[PDB]
């Protein structure tokens, strides 16, 4: 205030402002606000931490975090979600960040309430016959970002919600796969054997690599640059603007590439249920006969899936193959 | 996640690999040699660790959740070192007669059976302390008296006690350029346990291994500590994807599915490049991603006897590459994607396209040249050879009668040698099935 | 004035943190009177007695604002007698600059719930002591029942008491002293009192311990009268009723311990229906 | 608290542990060793340890409510050291006839009778001066003459005179390899009275107590005096939550009722770690809260002998854990709830799960080096083995007709050989009762 006050008195001696003098006085004010703006954000608010932390939780930018959450959540989500589930889900969401080591000590976000600032919502997306679809996460913004975006006029908030479902739906089938296969791998439950085992394991592996690359390679890498600029130099308003542009691309992407892969994936998920149901029953004659039928059908479905999977993989490598693009048109 | 793993250290070998392991972890997670918590340092955002493998004391001393079993020499060596803080005396359970550096399986089996309770008490405390127990890891040699006999007794009690928890072993199989012929007795008796009571055996075959310790590290005279440092570098690298968040190779279920492809074939062979990683004695180890990776496929750098690639099966059931970078992530990322699509193994009906990658950051907080590393864990049909050479060795020693005396003292041999026969019949069935995967006759529908 | 020492005393006595032995002495002396619904003489006997324990231990604090100004209030005659006991604090000066009607009411409810549990414990102890001495004799089925019933009863009450003390009173007082020490701000006082009342409010809504306990005390006092005298069909009849009562109580108690830690009201809702009428 | 405890010291050992006990409590509240009044909190009462154990006589200095009884050696040692300010001249009693007990129950017993009136005058004064006495605690050993015979004699009067006042004892039972031969006789003859006439007995098996004192707290030349240091830490700790403000709504009687279900099932077992708490030995330790809690259930660490391993077929009737720690209330609470549920101490239907926990923080003016530490009190039905051992050993010494000599001069063993026999039959009845407590058949329906 005193340095700006002096400056206005200087300016007043000039009869008509001269561009050079006006610029030198601005370049001084600009350095003082900017220097102050970096500390306020960076030290107190712990802005770099919170943005990274936000990516990990809201946009599923941490795989580990999602694994601990699905694992706790599983019982609660298997049945329909009502009044009591919402509360239980927010506890598991909160406990999960501490378990994954992102609120375990104070080196991590714990000094900020941004990451306790997240609450799980249950709405009525897809099927109300299971709790699995209905789960969403909601993030409630804190000053000064709340001037940008808010729960009243929530265009950006809507975007984030769309993306979250798409990622989560792949993750949901993924979870079911890992546990289903895992039970069978464990002992106590010839050539019939081991053949059933590789096919089941092969498919779980395949889903995990795909999931890994989308989280890691796209979300985490683009986000890291957004944080990196902000800490280095800018304001909140620039981050949201850049964020929106990111989200839209992801939406575009979802529709073109992930329509042959979810068609294959829902079917594969039916096949794993068929295999476990049969499997549990095994240790006379009857148990053997069921096993021979289960083994033939299971390979056949798997072989078809795999053939479709290969074409989608070929597109992934190319970053654009014409054929996938057509298939996605046919389905929609 | 943060879920606990309890580490079991057995015999001379386990204690020696284990001490190096905690040392190496410690540099990495930025904590002192006694495990003291350093405050401005990070170990809870860079890693999950300091709760999966470690536990906290009321005086804020992290100590690894490990139970040490063996005789006296090895427990005495570690306290004399500064690496004392990684161990605690309550964690130490010590015999005085199950000792032998060499093969003496029976002597070990028998002692375990006497002191079943004293050990089970150790085990129960470590389980009671767990929050979310993933499973157990046994570090041992199946070439000791103590590592071999006792370690396999404990696997049978753990199988019985818990069936759905993972049991992983890093097992050193006894060398076949050795100077002892009792190697066969240990390998056969243990191998029964290792297939059924455990779900994974990462085979370290000492003949190949010992040469890796000899050539790379350039040791002036060979000792147990030396070879055991080589094993600690490989072991630390294999766990990298677990220990770091943002990888779904941290959950218990997802590691098991990827790694274990049959409850009967779950014999793993390692390859690692470069082998030095914090114990560099070599002029250089700094190299581009491509050299390391291309070399990871090669059976020439391997710690177990998978022999060479000519006159041997080339049929990989699974291949897992575990990736470390401190050089551009995008070059490495693109490369892994190409490597799966190219299909280095042969493939038939049984399986196809089984190449998986796990991605992890490597930490330069270890003494390095700013090198990039990677590890291969693979399930390969060539592993049958190792069992085969044991079968041949077992027959010759049977005929000679050599040093049966210690063995009869043990429970298994006073209860006839019928158990051994029964095992032999089962084992051959396992090798024939592994051979079949090679061809197109395992999957036929 | 030495406010801070007086502040410490207020948490100690009033909140129900550590007045302990004096509360116990009050219960023991009162015990015969408290068994009965109400009687005209009761209120006077309690005021004299209440006053009497405070005098007897003498001084031990520089300020005995707590001992004097603390009064016992009666809802009626100024369910059973224990429910009707209530506290009024006249309040010291200079210290009632945010004190409102609500706060005294609230400190009183936390006292009332702890107070019924402690009273049941004193009576239970008394019952054991009688059975040892000579007019009981028959060391018969009556003796064996007194032993069995005693073990179960004492542990359940003690666990309810452990949680009540721990999750509420002891937890809250640690926080009030901390908020007071660090600044010098007047606002900080008002904020800490408010917080403490909202936590009270959740405990008030949650608790309804007193109806089940009142029913157990009456049966026990009949058992107590029987055991002390020489002992027939009748002794056996009671003996059999007691085990039936206890089994039913044991399952309720076990469910109840889980609620103080959890702060959930659904398990509790089952507990309300139990407590009213078994 | 305002519930007084009057302490009785009988025998060599009882006076020794007692003097040392008082030195400990004095050190902890920042006061003198003569007992000087110099509390830093007398203005808000964070000290209440200067009233369930001490009394004011208006000599401007607090003195412990204690009466010391025996022969000449112990009382001369106490007066010789500066812990003589805790004992008024009336509190010191020398009274021996036939020239000490001599390690004979029968002599020891007889000495109490002659000077019966003298003891009572001391008891009557101490009760009448007290505001409101809960009951008594006896410190003594059952290994001597004096500790046994006089300690038993005082118990029989107390039960009879006052049937409504609780008698808790801390009895040190001798070694089971025996240090003195005639101990076994003392133990039987005293143990009969101990069982009927006591409301509660806390068993301290000396054999165990001694080993721990030598191994864990070192010091060349263990003696009685080292071993009593361990006992004084135990005695302080069992009262800890009542004497500090953390709780004050607990009382001696309600703690006694919950732990002790019947007067022929009142045998308590201790467990302790680190085996001091409030330091007055040496060695500091720090080990995690999960680990600290797990160790408490365990019966291998413990200051009495009972069959090894947690979970017994002669079940834990009830368990009390007294937690001492300055860490937040929430961890202790979460762990007592968990502990009951996990079934580390066995629990049965038709007896309910009875596990209670007491929580305390240690004085701010007790040496700051604290950790998570605890004492365990449980009533467990495996106690019986100590009593059986001493009976078997007793009959063998008797059979030879050696060592009968010392007793015969005293009238009670010369006439009444009935007592030894009585106890054996009495022990069988007790065993029968402990067993019914598991099942629904603990009273007829």
């Amino acid at each position: 205030e005193f340095s700006k006050k002096y400056h206005v008195l200087y300016q007043s001696n000039s009869y008509r402002g001269i561009s050079t003098n006006f610029f030198e006085i601005i370049n001084d004010q600009y350095s003082e606000i900017v220097n102050h703006t970096n500390q306020i954000l960076n030290q107190k608010f712990h802005y770099r931490d919170v943005v990274f932390a936000l990516k990990n939780i809201l946009l599923m930018g941490k795989s580990d975090f999602m694994d601990a959450l699905i694992e706790k959540a599983n019982d609660i989500l298997a049945t329909p979600s009502d009044s009591l589930p919402n509360y239980k889900l927010t506890r598991v969401l909160q406990e999960a960040v501490q378990l994954s080591s992102l609120r375990h000590l104070m080196n991590s976000p714990r000094n900020s309430s941004v990451i306790n600032g997240l609450d799980a919502r249950v709405l009525d997306l897809g099927h109300g016959s299971v709790g699995w679809d209905v789960f969403t996460l909601d993030y409630i913004l804190y000053p000064p970002l709340s001037l940008v975006l808010n729960v009243n006029r929530p265009f950006g908030r809507k975007e984030y919600l769309r993306i979250f479902n798409f990622l989560w739906r792949f993750k949901k089938n993924n979870y079911f796969y890992q546990k289903e296969m895992l039970k069978s791998n464990d002992i106590i439950r010839i050539n019939k054997l081991s053949r059933i085992s590789i096919l089941r394991t092969q498919f779980q592996q395949f889903n995990s690599k795909m999931e890994s690359y989308y989280l890691n390679c796209i979300i985490e890498e683009n986000f890291k640059e957004m944080t990196r600029k902000l800490q280095r130099t800018l304001n909140i308003d620039e981050l949201e603007s850049v964020h929106n542009t990111f989200l839209t691309n992801i939406l575009s992407h979802k529709l073109f590439a992930t329509q042959p892969y979810p068609t294959s994936l829902v079917l594969l998920l039916n096949s794993v249920y068929e295999f476990v149901k049969v499997y549990c029953n095994l240790n006379s004659n009857g148990l053997l006969g069921k096993f021979n039928t289960n083994l033939k059908e299971i390979v056949s479905q798997y072989k078809n899936f795999k053939d479709r999977l290969y074409i989608f993989r070929a597109d992934l490598k190319n970053d654009g193959d014409e054929e996938l693009f057509l298939l996605s048109k046919s389905l929609r | 996640m943060g879920g606990e793993i309890i580490t079991l250290q057995a015999g001379q070998c386990g204690n020696h690999v284990g001490k190096f392991l905690w040392s190496q972890l410690a540099k990495e997670h930025a904590i002192g040699t006694d495990g003291l918590s350093q405050l401005p340092d990070s170990s809870t955002e860079r890693d999950d660790d300091t709760k999966p493998f470690f536990r906290e004391n009321s005086r804020n001393k992290f100590t690894p959740r490990a139970i040490m079993m063996d005789s006296e020499p090895s427990v005495i060596a570690d306290v004399e070192n500064t690496f004392r803080g990684f161990f605690d005396p309550r964690n130490t359970w010590v015999a005085s007669d199950g000792a032998s550096a060499g093969n003496s399986w029976a002597n070990g089996y028998d002692i375990g059976t006497r002191n079943q309770d004293d050990i089970l008490n150790k085990i129960d405390k470590e389980i009671d302390s767990t929050d979310n127990f993933e499973g157990f890891q046994l570090l041992h040699s199946v070439a000791g008296g103590t590592g071999s006999g006792l370690g396999s007794n404990l696997l049978e009690a753990l199988c019985d006690r818990y069936p759905k928890k993972i049991l992983t072993t890093y097992s050193v199989f006894p060398a076949r350029s050795s100077e002892v012929v009792v190697q066969s007795y240990n390998t056969i008796l243990a191998l029964r346990r290792l297939i059924e009571d455990s779900d994974a055996t990462v085979v370290f075959d000492n003949a190949s291994l010992l040469n890796i310790s000899g050539k790379v590290f350039r040791n002036p005279n060979i000792d147990l500590q030396h070879t055991n440092q080589l094993i600690s570098t490989i072991i630390s690298s294999v766990t990298n994807s677990i220990r770091f968040p943002s990888y779904m190779y941290s959950s218990m279920s997802s590691i098991y599915s990827t790694l274990i492809p049959s409850p009967e074939l779950h014999f793993l062979s390692p390859s690692f490049t470069p082998f030095t990683s914090d114990y560099i004695h070599d002029d250089i180890a700094h190299k581009g991603h491509s050299s390391y990776d291309v070399m990871l496929d090669l059976l020439d750098p391997s710690n177990s006897l998978v022999s060479t690639a000519m006159n041997n099966p080339t049929y990989f059931n699974v291949y897992n590459t575990i990736i470390g970078n401190v050089e551009p992530r995008q070059i490495s990322r693109a490369m892994t994607k190409l490597q799966q699509r190219i299909k280095f193994p042969s493939w038939s009906s049984s399986a196809m396209h089984v190449n998986i990658g796990r991605r992890s950051p490597y930490l330069p907080l270890q003494p390095n040249e700013n090198e990039v590393s990677g590890m291969m864990l693979s399930n390969m049909s060539t592993v049958v050879n190792v069992f085969e050479n044991a079968c041949n060795t077992f027959d010759k020693v049977f005929a000679k009668g050599a040093f049966l005396n210690n063995y009869n003292v043990g429970d298994l041999f006073q209860s006839m040698q019928n158990v051994q026969d029964e095992f032999a019949e089962s084992r051959e069935v396992v090798q024939s099935l592994m051979e079949d995967y090679v061809a197109a006759e395992q999957d036929s529908y | 004035y030495d406010l801070i020492n007086v502040l410490k005393h207020l948490q100690q006595i009033f909140l129900g943190y550590q007045s302990g032995h004096n509360v116990l002495k009050f219960l023991t002396k009162n015990m015969g009177e408290l068994t009965k619904h109400y009687r005209n003489d009761n209120n006077a006997n309690y005021d004299k007695l209440l006053q009497n324990f405070e005098l007897e231990r003498q001084s031990e604090n520089p300020n005995n604002l707590m001992r004097q100004l603390l009064m016992i209030q009666f809802d009626t005659e100024t369910k059973s007698a224990i429910y009707h006991l209530k506290f009024d604090i006249n309040i010291p000066y200079p210290l009632n600059i945010i004190i409102s009607r609500t706060c005294m009411i609230k400190y009183q409810i936390i006292l009332r719930y702890q107070l019924v549990l402690q009273y049941h414990s004193r009576l239970l102890d008394e019952t054991w002591m009688d059975l040892n001495k000579t007019p009981s004799w028959k060391y018969r089925r009556i003796v064996r029942a007194t032993r069995v019933l005693h073990a179960k009863m004492n542990h359940f009450i003690k666990t309810i008491m452990e949680y009540f003390n721990q999750n509420v009173i002891d937890k809250e007082v640690y926080s009030l002293e901390k908020c007071y020490r660090n600044p010098t701000l007047a606002v900080a006082i008002q904020n800490e009192l408010e917080g403490g009342l909202t936590n009270i409010m959740t405990n008030r809504c949650l608790s309804d311990l007193i109806p089940l306990q009142l029913q157990i005390f009456d049966i026990v006092y009949k058992f107590c009268k029987f055991i002390k005298s020489m002992r027939e069909d009748a002794a056996l009849e009671l003996i059999q009723k007691l085990i039936e009562y206890i089994s039913n109580a044991s399952s309720i108690f076990r469910k109840c311990l889980i609620n103080f830690t959890q702060e959930l009201s659904t398990e509790k809702f089952d507990f309300y229906d139990s407590s009213s009428v078994d």
